[PDB]
């Protein structure tokens, strides 16, 4: 009568969800799970619209947005994306971290996700963009915040006791080569008009 | 008849107590006992014996 | 220029599924006396009818 | 009634160490003879029993039992007693006068 | 390489996962659709332990999770749906409301349109139970801002043109209705014992 | 009983054409004056009972 899907597969599809992404170092139970029946899995998702890629070069899975039944759109206008698009203030910094995530890797491998950067060097970074309005007080708390929205997308851990943080690695199929030409098209465009 | 009822505290823990406490309508604390050889219950339809 | 770019939806987690069974209600404590009582009173005395 | 008795005696044992068992509607659906023969064979299976009935067919469980535990029921509150047979034949003859 | 769900089908489940309910005064199109395809839905849900329940009296279609018997917690715990446990206030509405639903079935019949209630007379049920924060106009502005969490669980609608408001047929399965009248009761004994 | 009478009867007769019922175990599990008054309810009904 009944065709319960795995039971296991329940368990992982359902915190896939509940987290929009999923580190094989943290749960690398229901990672592995994931990996045994992608195919369950997206046509799982499927109805939902969301789809899901994988990185196993680094130990990583997540949602994306699927395409298709009303052409390309706008991703995130999606009922189900449950969080407000990024804005091109949280971009400058995603820009830095990515910048920084691959130098990392660049030199310590693609062997684990730790990538871990030290807040106060962002801030010359910013210092030069944002200005400087001349008070650690204010700069570094706008730093912390956009930090903090951006923990909210989930790309990047919350400062530690060391005010160092360890980059999450989805951060780079954020800051996809595709993605940033569109972004840099649509920022000339941008500057094209602001002129 | 008898034989079970020597076969009663000798061999089996044979119960003669119960205490209740605002448990359906027992208000308060009842208790009732039971007789090491066999007891019945007895009362009106509704009466708190289930 | 706290304005909204097109970049892909990477990390989309849903939760907070808005299902009924989530709500529960105020712990309305109501502490009209305390639970001292413990008698077993009378409510163990026998009278019946026909 | 075997199978429970078999199943609460121990290792080593063909009686049931929980001696105790409820029989509610206890007999009411047979005839005092085959109720009786209930009795015989719970008992014989080394089974201390308790039996229940809706103010019904009294005489068998007067017969093989030695109390009773009356109970009874005064708006919203449950009472409870436990006699043996004969208190409460003298209650039912000061009952019977009326 | 996979086929794709009925469009309809998917809108109707995301929508419905948004806001854990559809109905005929909301997508009664997508109410008819899934009525007709109800398999389909439930298969889609129960990969992630969902499942929906229905109300054909009152046109509303609702989710419930679809866990099985005898867990090995007592009370299912389930990694999607979070559970909130409301202030006296919202708690308090809801059981007016719950009530109110009631009596409006109980003199229409079940699935009559609700007539609408006002604020007019909200204001003093709350002042039944709540004593006064300082002034009407706290009183008006915190009951609409609990309408507003409330519409917000999907229970209410908006605080209407006319400062009346309609029931969502989904309070007709809430969690526990004997705790909303429980709570009910005991509050107006506890107030006409203190006064 | 109401219900069975209720098919029974057409309007305007006070009694069904058929006024015979049948009860197995009738009163199994009533305390006698509960079997009273439900056989007080069949009279009410107004049936010839077995």
């Amino acid at each position: 009568s009944e065709t319960r899907t795995l039971q296991k597969i329940r368990e992982a599809t359902q915190e896939l969800l509940k987290y929009g992404l999923l580190e094989e170092a943290s749960k690398p139970n229901l990672y592995r799970i994931v990996l045994s029946h992608p195919e369950e899995v997206t046509r799982i998702l499927e109805p939902l619209d969301l789809d899901i890629g994988i990185d196993e070069i680094r130990g990583l899975l997540y949602v994306k947005v699927r395409l298709d039944e009303t052409p390309a759109q706008d991703e995130w206008a999606h009922p189900l994306v449950r969080r407000q698009r990024l804005n091109l203030e949280q971009s400058l910094l995603v820009a830095i971290l990515r910048q920084h995530f691959v130098a990392w890797e660049q030199e310590s491998g693609t062997g684990a996700s730790q990538a871990q950067i030290a807040i106060d060097d962002l801030l010359p970074q910013l210092q030069i963009y944002l200005g400087d309005p001349g008070s650690e007080s204010k700069e570094r708390t706008r730093l912390l915040t956009l930090l903090d929205q951006l923990k909210g997308h989930g790309l990047v851990t919350s400062p530690d006791a060391h005010e160092r943080i360890v980059i999450r690695p989805i951060i780079a199929h954020l800051a996809d080569p595709i993605n940033l030409q569109a972004l840099l098209a649509w920022l000339r465009e941008q500057i094209a008009q602001q002129t | 008849m008898n034989q079970v009822s020597g076969l009663a505290g000798k061999e089996s823990f044979i119960l003669t107590r119960i205490e209740l406490f605002n448990w359906g309508g027992f208000h308060g604390l009842h208790q009732a006992a039971i007789h090491q050889d066999g007891t019945a219950v007895i009362g009106p339809t509704g009466s708190g014996k289930t | 220029r706290k304005q909204e770019v097109p970049l892909p939806a990477v990390g989309v987690a849903v939760t907070g599924i808005p299902a009924i069974e989530r709500l529960r209600f105020k712990e309305v404590d109501d502490e009209a006396e305390q639970t001292l009582d413990l008698s077993n009173h009378a409510a163990d005395l026998t009278q019946i009818g026909d | 009634t075997a199978s429970l008795s078999y199943a609460l005696s121990p290792a080593g044992s063909r009686y049931p160490l929980f001696g105790t068992i409820i029989l509610d509607e206890a007999f009411s659906r047979s005839s005092h003879a085959v109720a009786g023969r209930i009795i015989a064979a719970l008992r014989e299976f080394g089974l201390h029993a308790v039996f229940i009935t809706p103010n019904k067919e009294m005489r068998l469980l007067r017969d093989h039992t030695r109390s009773a535990i009356v109970v009874h029921r005064r708006g919203q509150n449950s009472n409870m007693a436990s006699l043996s047979w004969e208190e409460l034949e003298r209650h039912y003859q000061r009952r019977g006068n009326a």
